[PDB]
């Protein structure tokens, strides 16, 4: 087939291109949002990332202040743990 | 995170998670160009409010985070949360314009997950791979209503072509086997990886492939949860 | 001793798609192709007989 | 629970879609009735005009104190307004234009109607 | 929390214009005890109308309810006591269909094929 | 009841259709009605301006205690309003778009309302 | 007076006509015993329906209310105790629905993909 | 008798489809003492949405009427009480929106820019 | 002290800009996708390679 040449000679100057870009180029990372709040009022919140360059990847940090009020039993760890703190992304 | 939170203490957590979008460091397939004038670029985040995080005893542990007999009076005090953006800023600019990787910034890369029902015993249950994607990983979750095994309620896993024919029809402990080489340890009970890196599953220059879970054992309300990776593009 | 149309030994390389080929097409498509679809089997009938 | 299909149906066309010319109604009240039934024949104006139909219709019962029934020929649609309401109603009518109307009240109450040829959706405010 | 539904149908239905023209059908029934099947199959094969749209269900004497079911979808659309009204449905290319009611009655019932809007004439 | 069909009935013209320009629409308020007939003459809008035709209306009662008509003048079109309600009323206006309003409340109410100009389907919330 | 806002989410939704066909899903739920998830993720994914833009709830023998909830809008469409309606919804290329009502019962429900306008069959 | 108004407004709008996308903005309202603002220029002039032309109100739980008011044109659409319903709009380019209610409460708000008819799920 | 007693770790360019400026946990944690462990405490890593 006369078409699978071109699609790799594509792919050939993609390669070229993207040995460009990460050889000719800054790696940032800086921080987009932070915000504090509490669940009951709100939990699902949207982000407003910054449009410049070429777009990468997130790295999302999430803390959280968790107290049991009970009277004289306590709760244990699941197994999937703190990784259900992001409910949805 | 504290493994107990005993009654009257307060637990300090932390977390982090990596939203990917290009596939590695070194390989910028999914990447997004991110410097369009009108861009309506977004990151939605949900996160576990009072109801989904904290599990009564005989309830079902998988999106909570603490369960046990004092469920029932935890909450929060605060969450809070901090999002950084990784890019590549300083592009090589030339007479004609940016010079990009331009069907790496066409391919987009991906992360789904699902929810199938209808387990029954020894019967096979095929989830398809749809036959637009190019399908990089699979994990998949049997929540056998509200418990989770270490094995000893599947018969096998398998990834079954189109005809009938399998290609890792495998034990438990040797599906475990195969993630141990990938991984350097387990997933947690009830956690299934199956791994596609070397030779991606596209599903439309090989037939119709599924994934199969024959379990051993249904309780009511058992479902499985299925986590894909891909990638997607138009060629 | 070439043939225009010999791709390898008959039977294993009948039910064998090519070497890009990531969807195959039909072999035909009154409604689409007549005389292309009369000699896309007489030269798959020429493979499986070798001229 | 036994189930029985029946013998035969009717089957005809309507006027669904735009005109050519443009939207217009027409005005068919001085029907002050009381005890009587009272046609409208529009065949005079679909020939001589290209009033190609009759789509859907407007019924002013404000000051009514009984309901009001409007029936199509060759279709049988059997549309009735309710008491002291105002809306709009589609209709299902044939080139045939031919409407014949009802009343149910206190004496002769000279409902204002429209016929109007292109559609406006429901309501019975 | 959110337990996962099995099995769902999938079922294809009839939405657009017709090559035809705007085109119902008349077809008052009488139940008198239990039920009435309604078999557009035969119009939709032998040229005539293309497929149910919009129903016209006209019950302003009928002293109690008036169901319509759909038996490839399941829908069961039900008319209510003194009110006139047009429903969309959800019909397939066989048009079939099953009537009922509680005892007696006839009531004029229009099978449209064309898109009209929901109203029904009284409301409470 | 015997049929009997009627003498003569009128055809106008309307605006159903969509503007050349952009949706628009005209707010007539400040309505302190002791008078009870008020007229909306939008003839000046039509011909300086392109406000070509008036094709829903939008009345808002919510704080009127009674009733609330306006009247189309070549077609006769009397869209009344409930007492305590607001919703959109699709209208039947000609070319030469003049309105008529009156009232039945308990002083003046002053009725906020819209001339539309395009297609709102029919709502009485 | 003038109290601003700091937080809204924008979201993209399906409202056009499908170059499949006019496709609905039939899914009756059995409530009674928790809230009900429905996913409509694998035949979006794997060549069928394309996007629910419609629900028809069918609400005539039951006795509460019942609550439909999309996760990706926070939409809480509730449907009440008698009625039957077509209710247009706001949903994304995630088809994922939470089904819930207050005690008991079976609801036929159909995931509809094309518009239909609102109505809802008894008022009041 | 027979008397003349002076002054009338003119106001351009959002009636199209727009060349995005469907898109609506969750934009839940917590009042609790007067009055919330809620102002959508940002959003429209940095590429999103383009203009709103539909309401989605959701008043289930809410004992109380919630207004909502345009300022350009001085359009104040008010929900019911026990209500969901979804509103068309005269709304501007300046998407400025004044939402009130009577005290308390919080009630899910979509801004749906597209457009969809009337509807109110229970009547009367 | 394990970031207790820092605000942020940084690195600026000639037009006094920030081209990474995180928390001391979030330092840490580009240290943890390298080395797979922490530094010891007090320690902090910066890779550029």
């Amino acid at each position: 087939q006369q078409a699978a040449l071109r699609n790799q000679q594509a792919m050939a100057a993609n390669l070229q291109a993207r040995q460009i870009v990460l050889q000719q180029s800054y790696p940032v990372i800086q921080q987009v949002e932070t915000q504090t709040f509490d669940p009951a009022n709100r939990s699902v919140f949207d982000v407003t990332p910054a449009n410049v360059g070429i777009v990468k990847g997130f790295l999302v940090k999430v803390t959280a202040a968790i107290k049991n009020n009970h009277a004289t039993e306590a709760v244990a760890l699941t197994d999937f743990g703190p990784a259900n703190l992001v409910q949805r992304v | 995170a504290p493994a107990t939170i005993a009654a009257g203490a307060t637990g300090e957590l932390t977390m982090y998670y990596w939203v990917p979008l290009a596939y590695s460091e070194t390989d910028l397939t999914g990447a997004v160009l991110a410097n369009v004038p009108q861009s309506k670029q977004r990151l939605k985040l949900e996160f576990a409010n009072n109801n989904t995080a904290f599990a009564a005893v005989g309830a079902n542990p998988l999106e909570a985070i603490y369960q046990g007999a004092g469920a029932a009076d935890c909450e929060f005090e605060e969450i809070s949360y901090t999002v950084y953006q990784s890019y590549l800023d300083q592009l090589p600019v030339g007479q004609n314009g940016y010079i990009l990787p331009l069907i790496d910034l066409s391919t987009l890369y991906n992360l789904e997950n699902s929810a199938q029902a209808g387990l029954t015993p020894n019967v096979d249950f095929v989830v398809q791979y749809a036959n637009l994607y190019r399908y990089l990983s699979t994990i998949a979750v049997f929540d056998n209503g509200g418990s989770f095994n270490a094995g000893t309620d599947i018969n096998y896993l398998s990834q079954r072509t189109a005809n009938f024919s399998d290609t890792r029809k495998l034990d438990p402990k040797t599906w475990a086997a195969q993630t141990r080489r990938r991984i350097a340890t387990d997933f947690p009970k009830g956690v299934y990886y199956c791994d596609n890196r070397d030779k991606p599953i596209y599903t439309l220059q090989y037939g119709n492939v599924g994934f199969v879970v024959n379990p051993k054992t249904v309780n009511q309300n058992a479902r499985l949860l299925m986590g894909y990776e891909y990638f997607t593009s138009r060629t | 001793q070439v043939a225009s149309n010999w791709e390898g030994p008959p039977y294993m390389t009948y039910n064998q798609p090519q070497a890009g080929s990531v969807t195959l097409p039909v072999a035909g498509y009154i409604s689409s192709q007549l005389n292309n679809y009369a000699e896309s089997l007489n030269d798959y009938l020429a493979s499986q007989a070798g001229v | 629970n036994v189930n029985n299909p029946n013998q035969m149906t009717v089957t005809p066309v309507y006027n669904g879609c735009d005109s050519g010319e443009g939207p217009q109604s027409v005005r068919g009240y001085f029907d002050a009735v009381a005890g009587e039934n009272v046609k409208y024949d529009l065949t005079y104006l679909a020939d001589t005009q290209g009033f190609t139909g009759v789509q859907c219709i407007y019924i002013d019962n404000a000051e009514n104190d009984g309901a009001f029934e409007i029936d199509v020929e060759e279709t049988g649609q059997r549309i009735k307004c309710p008491a002291g309401k105002q809306g709009y109603f589609p209709l299902l009518v044939p080139g045939r234009a031919k409407f014949v109307a009802r009343h149910l009240g206190s004496g002769k109450k000279s409902v204002p109607l429209f016929f109007l040829n292109f559609t406006i959706a429901q309501g019975v405010w | 929390m959110a337990n996962q539904q099995i099995g769902g149908s999938t079922v294809t239905y009839n939405g657009a214009i017709p090559m035809g023209g705007p085109v119902a059908i008349n077809s008052v029934i009488e139940i008198a005890g239990t039920e009435v099947l309604v078999d557009l199959k035969l119009d939709y094969a032998t040229g005539k109308i293309s497929g149910v749209q919009t129903l016209y269900i006209d019950l302003r004497d009928f002293l109690g309810d008036v169901t319509v079911t759909m038996p490839d979808t399941g829908q069961r659309i039900t008319a209510r006591a003194g009110t006139q009204g047009y429903y969309p449905v959800l019909s397939t290319n066989l048009m079939k269909f099953i009537v009922s009611a509680t005892i007696d009655g006839k009531f004029p019932m229009n099978f449209i094929n064309f898109p009209i809007a929901l109203g029904v004439w009284p409301s409470g």
